[PDB]
């Protein structure tokens, strides 16, 4: 949901603010990856030609086939306020942004960038031994911070309130340290470049006027950036947030020459194996990975034995699933991680047993569970075995007499999110006690 | 046998049998013969091969085997016969089979004669069981003992024949008629009973020894040599294929139904590439917007007519009577059928195909005269409302009908006029 | 969805380039080709970030492994651009230049075969080690000036129906642009047509951006809901061996199995020397028998 | 037991008759059996009148049950005096000429099988007490012999007759015993020359 | 010390394959394949059973027949329990006869094999095929006995006459009546009664299988054939078509009396004539013009270039993997020598170099 949480906001952005943004050929470069392929498509082709269009032509031209996931794209556009779609001539009046058309005009022409690309120096040096090492020695701290493993290189007093005010790892300050929340846990499943983007994205929302639209030109830039070369220190906001942004160690900077190590790139996108774990009915690990960080990771949730070279043993104990469950972290997290972390072999012989049960019976009376049951199931029963219970808190009506308080009211209420509960034939459902918004008001009629 | 034309066309029965297997078939002929009258020898004429595959796949018969190695003892004892097996017992035993001919249609009943049967000592002997007089078997099966027996010498004396002296046996020891030496050992010579008599070994031996000479000379049925038995292939040559190889002579015909000069082109060629060296620019690549836009255009004309194209991409669903849908698709079938047998008739060439070709050709013209009489019912029912799609479905075999009359009309006028 | 591995095949040569510039006055229009392209090579690149592409040109003499650099330093273009399509762009103008000097150097030797077919068949080559490397996508462009003289296409028919035969069972499109006076080019059309390719042809060097934008811009992530823009349509006939027309009914060698349009001279194969059955042939040449 | 019932949904079962007439219309059923492919079986005696002058070949020569060692009936005085006077002559080891006799006997019974080179067959020997008999045995016999193959049983029999059968399915090179084993005209001279 | 014998491997691999030759190979082919399903394929021997694995490999051999020559028909009549039972007539559809085996899939094999009845019928079958078909029989076998009704030598003389033969891919071993089929039918040859060794050779045998065989001289049936080449229509309307007598939207037109079919490359229902497309025939000119072998260059003489010509790879270094076309005298890597000898059909080299 990473484009869509980044779609979201910038439609929370209001329109002109978005026509703002959609000024730079940078951004708007960086905009047009976000863009689903038919959005894409459409604009490519409308860029070069100064003609608008209405809807009739472009839906004569989709096929129908297809035609919700263009109603998808069509509806981001003008979500946007990318398009601006009249009814001229009784027409739809198809319109795309003229900043962002021509800003991207000009950045596939190779035309006027502004540096929006970047004002650059281009005193280029090597980055595996200066940006690379640096940009891993800083992610390492920062990692194994967020790990809980004790490590003396703290983050940044930003990135410290950051976490502190957020739900992301928990600085309880009853207990003085940084705690895995489940939103922790979702944090440490992310992918990387998810973990980048929720973490601007918080530090987005947080931050205010420091001018919004100077952070997003420049969050933009930056993921727009190439590795390994000096540039000018552009916004003095900017320059601030771009130091900050090196006390993370996203940037290799010389306090005016920086020099943007990988981790731009993974920013900008995506780059018997590694990370492919054998499950064992005996919960015996057999890891075809090893780093510190993945026993680091292991520690909360699994007992291990030792460190060898890829192959990283153990045995996962009920106390590592206890432990795992007491934190919060959900055991769909845990499965997350699980079949996120499965291996050739043993899912080859899954599809084998699932196509042998295919032909016998569609149902197989078995649960579905696509990973060998014999070992995931074991994590999957201990998974139900271990919520098991349902719990309702607070204030509750009881006793009604018919269901024009269920039908009318209560139907309604689930358009509006204000009940726990819901029983028709008990003829009582449950609220939450603080959750009295709009629930004691039309009850009454 | 029964595999000529004239075969195929004569069985009725046959023709009978495949019609009675089909169901569209029924639809078919009927039309065909039923209701338009055609020469069902003409009808069966292009289904000669699915006759003949018929005809084959209810002619074949199996092989024989040890139908009574197969029957097993199996307390109690149920009776679960199978028809099959039990005509294999009766070809297998033509003993068997006349010991029911003579007792079942007589007597008793058949689970009863085969209950009898499976208790019989006769049962045991023409199994591999030997005979014991502690068994008392069924009298009335163990009657034909000596039937059988006399069977079995009848048999055997027309299963006896000469024998080839290379591997005559019995020439070998009568190799040396006036061997005199010692009494062979007990051990290796046929051992007898207390009593000087046989066990039966050898008779069973014997037995089993007929019944694989019986099966392979039912094998042998109606359905000099020695050099060559003698050759030794292992030192001969190698066979090698006769296999002719081609070759490809090249020469095809250009394609039926200015000039440029090297100083021309290479004084372009050294000012395009004065061009290439001097500039490149991206940017001038953008169109005009209006001849961009005739362009635009022309995309969108080719958009609208190739999706006008893809726009009419079990058969179709059709807003037709059921009945109306049946009797046009019939009458499209059996217009289809007239039109290949007077192709038939017309790629024939011949005199006598003559009366043949104008019959057809009468055919045709009732077809078309009966279509046209439809059209006229699907007029005065719909108004046109979509009698103007009946018309249309049934257009293009009345378009390729008609043409074939064209054809023979114009054919007509070449040779006759 | 998943990088469509990008297959572009330029067909470059001054016989044909020549004589498109001297019929018309758009002098420099293969440099609008190229500029072009390049706009479409920076448009894939940008429409997803790892749909690898191919660039390949066959010149007059043989082909060239344009992109990238072999397995064995000026800048034209700006400085200000994006660095993969400025990586790729200067390598595509140095090796162009270096082509063409190559070109000018050995002009002066004539081959009168066309090398497109061994073009498209090295690239399908090279599409399937890229594919067996590491799931990829797999289109091939080929781009070509028609107005040049059609010399003879027969001898370029059969590896062409191989390349359709191998990119039939690989589920690659062939996409024709072509650029010249005749409207028609069959055995391309044809092409397009078995292996679901989109032919076009156009004359104006100009608008080829808008062109090749709008319509060469379908990738099999989403084919089956694009209709295709090509209008023609090819009766996949071929012209006869010894009369060169097309035939719509006829005669083949039970053993050459060339088309005969008719009756060969001599009854004999003019293709593999087969002697035919004179009464087989009587029969074919059998007039109906018509009642008087 | 009903086990010959069995045998008969795959081979014919032919049995030595003691009438030598019905023992060669047997064989003649027998042959034109493995002619039509069908496949049969032949029971004769090791001494029986089979064993000596008929051979059987690529497919009458494939695989023999030989049964036991053939020893002679062991109280014959005939054969006692024939002991006493033949030790008694060249000083011979009675149970040692016994075991001759009946090794001879089994080789005679087991040569009808490779009537060519292109030919192939197994043997077995159903007897526990022939290991210590490889060295009586004749030298090219033996020489195929192998020491793996001195106690075997039921199992790795079949095994390695069926990779037998596979191993013989298979076509030959020419090329792998053109100058070893078949031998031209110019293959003889170059070896009598290398002999010179 | 792996090289050494994967290179003479490569050798006694390479020295069936030195001639190649250009015989005339039959292209309208007539191909049976039947099918014996008895006791002896219910043997789960080889993984799963034999049944399972000879189903999964026929509908991989319908598709490449069809797919490398469809202009043939293709009929399978199985054998079970004592009786040849015929499945699928001769067709120019695949999908009839795919259809016809999924229907076998679930039946379960049991019996007995007759080749007696099964070739006599296959005969009859064959029987209305026209001359410049070549009749051909594939025949799978498990047993190693046949029960039949009568003689197979008569039958075996009346194929031998009617010029029609087999090819015996048998399961077990060799069994002697086979082989006495395969040689005199096959005009002497033993190149046709195969063994397997185990599945991946069964895959080789059944992808052998595959391609045309080579005619004999003596066997000289050298003649023309009518053809035709149709029109495909795309209509607005529906219409019925001739063949299966329903409404289609498109479809091609006949050449010569106009009428309309569903699929090609099929012959008229109407006028009676095959109708094809050029692709069609051109397919097989592999076949028609095959490919020499290309050469490894030694590791010890001079190299003419040291990276690959067509690929544009870097050869890897003990030995030189630089297989050379003589015809262009160039040298290829081992993955572009595989490509072009299999999957494409032309020489890049030869392409660009002029004659
Ligand atoms: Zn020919
Ligand atoms: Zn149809
Ligand atoms: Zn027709
Ligand atoms: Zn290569
Ligand atoms: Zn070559």
């Amino acid at each position: 949901s990473l484009k869509h949480s980044v779609t979201q906001y910038l439609e929370e952005i209001p329109q002109q603010v978005q026509n703002r943004l959609y000024t730079s050929p940078a951004t708007c470069l960086a905009i047009y990856r976000i863009l689903p392929p038919l959005a894409k498509f459409f604009i490519m082709a409308m860029v070069f030609n100064e003609n608008e269009v209405p809807l009739l032509d472009l839906d004569k031209w989709v096929n129908s086939n297809g035609k919700l996931q263009f109603q998808n794209a069509i509806k981001s556009m003008k979500s946007l306020h990318l398009l601006i779609p009249n009814k001229s001539s009784g027409t739809l009046m198809i319109n795309l942004n003229p900043t962002f058309k021509i800003s991207l005009r000009n950045a596939l022409t190779g035309g006027e960038v502004q540096n929006s690309f970047g004002v650059v120096v281009e005193e280029n040096v090597v980055s595996l031994d200066l940006l690379d090492e640096y940009s891993a020695n800083k992610w390492e701290t920062i990692l194994h911070f967020m790990v809980g493993t004790p490590l003396a290189k703290i983050p940044s007093e930003k990135v410290l309130n950051l976490l502190k005010h957020s739900k992301l790892m928990e600085e309880v300050n009853s207990t003085g340290e940084f705690k895995i929340t489940n939103e922790g846990f979702q944090f440490l499943l992310q992918e990387i470049n998810s973990q980048l983007w929720t973490l601007l994205l918080q530090y987005l929302k947080m931050i205010e006027t420091m001018d919004l639209v100077d952070v997003l030109h420049f969050i933009f830039m930056l993921g727009a950036l190439e590795v390994g070369k000096a540039y000018k220190i552009l916004s003095e906001t900017q320059r601030i947030m771009l130091q900050d942004m090196r006390d993370y160690g996203l940037v290799f900077q010389k306090h005016s020459i920086f020099y943007p190590t990988k981790l731009a790139l993974m920013l900008t996108s995506d780059t018997i194996p590694d990370g492919s774990l054998i499950v064992e009915t005996n919960f015996k690990i057999y890891s075809y990975s090893n780093s510190p960080l993945q026993i680091a990771v292991l520690s909360l949730f699994v007992h291990l034995k030792a460190r060898f070279v890829n192959m990283v043993l153990g045995q996962i104990t009920r106390e590592s699933i206890r432990r795992a469950l007491t934190n919060g972290i959900t055991a769909d997290q845990i499965i997350a991680y699980l079949e996120t972390h499965a291996h050739p072999q043993m899912r080859r012989l899954a599809e084998e047993k699932l196509e042998k049960k295919l032909e016998l019976d569609p149902n197989c009376k078995e649960p579905l569970q696509v990973l060998p049951p014999t070992v995931v199931d074991q994590i999957r029963l201990w998974q139900l075995e271990l919520d098991r219970v349902i719990t309702y808190e607070g204030s509750l009506y009881s006793d009604f007499e018919t269901s024009q308080e269920y039908n009318l009211l209560s139907k309604y209420a689930q358009d509006i999110g204000v009940l726990l509960w819901k029983d028709d034939k008990k003829k009582k459902f449950f609220i939450s006690k603080e959750g009295n918004s709009q629930v004691l008001d039309f009850a009454k009629r | 046998d029964s595999l000529s034309k004239e075969k195929l066309l004569t069985n009725l029965k046959l023709q009978q049998s495949l019609l009675k297997g089909n169901k569209v078939l029924m639809k078919v002929f009927q039309e065909t013969v039923i209701n338009a009258g055609l020469p069902p020898s003409e009808f069966w004429s292009t289904r000669i091969p699915l006759l003949r595959a018929f005809a084959l796949s209810t002619s074949q018969k199996v092989g024989p085997y040890n139908v009574l190695s197969t029957i097993k003892p199996v307390n109690k004892v149920n009776v679960n016969l199978s028809r099959e097996k039990i005509l294999n017992i009766f070809e297998n035993y033509p003993i068997v089979k006349k010991a029911y001919t003579d007792n079942v249609p007589k007597n008793f009943k058949e689970p009863e004669f085969w209950a009898r049967f499976f208790s019989s000592k006769l049962f045991r002997k023409l199994r591999g069981e030997k005979i014991m007089q502690n068994d008392r078997g069924d009298v009335i099966i163990d009657r034909y003992l000596t039937l059988d027996q006399e069977f079995d010498r009848k048999d055997d004396d027309m299963l006896l024949h000469p024998v080839k002296k290379i591997i005559d046996l019995d020439g070998n020891i009568q190799d040396d008629p006036v061997v005199r030496g010692n009494r062979p050992d007990f051990t290796m010579q046929p051992g007898v009973d207390i009593n000087g008599n046989s066990d039966g070994t050898v008779d069973i031996l014997k037995g089993m020894n007929r019944l694989s000479e019986k099966m392979i000379m039912a094998l042998k049925n109606e359905y000099n040599d020695e050099r060559n038995e003698l050759k030794i292939d292992d030192l001969n040559e190698s066979y090698k294929t006769n296999y002719a190889i081609i070759h490809l002579k090249r020469n095809a015909h250009e394609k039926t139904t200015l000039k440029v000069s090297n100083q021309q082109m290479l004084q372009q060629l050294s000012l395009v590439m004065d061009n290439l060296i001097n500039k490149l620019d991206l940017n001038q690549v953008v169109p005009n917007n209006e001849v961009s836009n005739k362009i635009n255009k022309r995309v969108i004309t080719a958009i609208k007519i190739n999706a006008k194209q893809a726009k009419h991409n079990l058969e179709v669903k059709s807003t037709l009577p059921i009945d109306l849908l049946e009797s046009c698709r019939m009458l499209h079938t059996t217009c289809c059928e007239f039109l290949k047998h007077f192709y038939i008739h017309f790629q024939s060439g011949e005199q006598k195909q003559a009366s043949t070709v104008k019959k057809l050709y009468n055919h045709l013209k009732d077809c078309i005269e009966k279509l046209n009489e439809l059209f006229q019912d699907v007029l005065n029912g719909d108004g046109e409302s979509m009698s103007n799609t009946c018309t249309a479905y049934l257009k293009p075999v009345l378009n390729s009908i008609t043409l074939a009359t064209h054809k023979y009309d114009e054919y007509f006028n070449e040779y006759n006029n | 969805e998943s990088p469509s591995l990008l297959t572009v095949i330029i067909e470059i040569a001054p016989k044909l380039w020549t004589t498109f510039d001297e019929e018309g006055n758009e002098k420099g229009s293969i440099i609008k080709v190229l500029e072009a392209l390049i706009v479409f090579l920076n448009a894939h690149l940008a429409f997803n970030s790892a749909n690898k592409v191919a660039v390949i040109a066959a010149y007059s003499q043989g082909i060239k492994y344009l992109y990238p650099e072999s397995t064995s330093d000026l800048k034209i273009i700006n400085s200000d651009m994006y660095r993969r399509f400025r990586n790729v762009d200067e390598t595509l103008v140095e090796e162009i230049y270096k082509l063409f000097e190559l070109e000018k150097k050995q002009i002066e030797q004539n081959s009168q075969r066309s090398t497109l077919a061994g073009a498209m068949s090295a690239g399908l080559t090279y599409v399937n080690r890229i594919s067996k490397e590491s799931s990829l996508k797999s289109r091939l462009l080929v781009l070509t000036c028609g107005s040049g003289s059609s010399k003879d296409e027969i001898f370029q028919y059969i590896p062409i129906m191989n390349c359709i035969f191998s990119a039939t069972k690989m589920k690659c499109p062939i996409d024709v642009v072509k650029i010249g006076g005749s409207k028609e080019s069959t055995f391309l059309q044809q092409t397009t047509d078995a292996t679901n390719g989109v032919y076009l042809h156009v004359e104006s060097t100009e608008g080829l951006i808008q062109y090749l934008a709008t319509a060469m811009f379908i990738d099999p992530s989403l084919r089956p809901i694009i209709v295709k823009p090509n209008h023609g349509s090819v009766d996949f006939r071929t012209s006869c061996y010894l009369t060169g027309r097309v035939v719509a009914v006829g005669f083949i060698c039970s053993v050459c199995l060339c088309v005969l349009s008719i009756i060969p001279p001599g009854n004999k194969c003019p293709a593999c020397d087969s002697q035919f059955d004179e009464h087989v042939i009587a029969k074919l040449k059998r007039k109906p028998v018509v009642p008087r | 037991m009903g086990i010959l019932d069995e045998v008969w949904k795959h081979k014919l079962i032919l049995v030595e008759t003691p009438d030598a007439q019905e023992t060669s219309l047997a064989l003649e059923t027998y042959r034109k059996a493995c002619s039509n492919g069908r496949g049969a079986i032949l029971l004769s005696v090791a001494r029986g009148k089979v064993s000596e002058g008929i051979d059987f070949d690529h497919q009458y020569g494939r695989t023999v049950l030989m049964i036991g060692i053939p020893f002679q009936y062991t109280e014959s005085r005939i054969l006692k005096a024939r002991l006493e006077f033949m030790r008694e002559n060249y000083r011979i080891r009675e149970n040692d000429f016994l075991s001759f006799d009946a090794m001879r006997h089994a080789a005679q019974c087991l040569g009808r099988v490779l009537r060519g080179k292109d030919d192939y067959g197994v043997m077995v020997l159903a007897d526990r007490r022939f290991s210590r008999k490889r060295s009586q045995l004749p030298k090219w016999i033996a020489q195929g012999l192998s020491d793996a193959d001195l106690n075997l049983s039921t199992d790795m029999a079949i095994s390695n007759t069926k990779q037998f059968l596979r191993t013989m399915a298979q076509p030959t090179d020419p090329k792998d015993q053109e100058g070893v084993s078949v031998w031209s005209y110019e293959d003889l001279i170059k070896h009598q020359n290398s002999r010179k | 010390a792996s090289l050494v014998a994967s290179i003479v491997e490569a050798r006694k691999k390479r020295t069936a394959k030195k001639n190649i030759t250009p015989y005339q190979r039959g292209i309208i082919r007539s191909l049976i394949l039947t099918l014996d399903c008895s006791e002896a394929m219910l043997e789960k021997d080889l993984r799963p059973n034999r049944h399972a694995m000879i189903i999964q490999y026929a509908i991989d051999f319908v598709h490449e027949f069809f797919d490398q020559n469809p202009i043939s028909q293709m009929g399978i009549i199985i054998m079970r329990n004592g009786l040849a039972q015929l499945v699928s007539q001769v067709s120019g559809n695949p999908q009839d006869h795919i259809d016809a085996l999924k229907s076998i899939r679930k039946q379960e094999p049991k019996g007995n094999p007759s080749l007696q009845n099964a070739l006599e019928m296959a005969r009859g079958l064959l029987l209305p095929v026209p001359a410049h078909c070549t009749r051909e029989v594939l025949i799978v076998f498990g047993s190693l006995s046949t029960t039949d009704p009568g003689d197979i030598h008569q039958t075996i003389d009346s194929l031998v006459s009617e010029k029609i033969r087999v090819k015996v891919l048998g399961l077990s071993a060799q069994v002697a009546i086979c082989k006495e089929l395969c040689k005199a039918t096959n005009y002497g040859d033993e190149s046709f009664y195969k063994i397997l060794l185990d599945e991946t050779h069964l895959k080789e045998l059944f992808n052998e299988a595959v391609t045309p065989l080579p005619v004999n001289k003596i066997n000289k049936g050298f003649t023309l054939v009518k053809m035709g080449f149709p029109t495909r229509i795309f209509e607005d309307t529906p219409t019925f078509c001739s063949c299966h007598s329903k409404l289609v939207y498109g479809g091609y037109f006949c050449p010569n009396c106009h009428s309309k079919v569903c699929s090609l490359p099929t012959v008229c229902p109407c006028c009676d004539l095959m109708l094809i497309l050029s692709t069609h025939l051109a397919r097989s000119y592999h076949h028609l013009m095959p490919l020499k072998t290309f050469a490894e260059v030694p590791t010890t003489e001079k190299f003419r270039s040291e990276d690959c010509f067509s690929c544009q790879s870097r050869f890897p270094i003990l030995t030189s993997s630089r297989y050379r076309c003589e015809d262009c005298k160039q040298e290829f890597c081992v993955d572009c020598d595989v490509f072009i000898h299999e999957i494409l059909h032309n020489c890049p080299g030869c392409e660009s170099k002029p004659v």
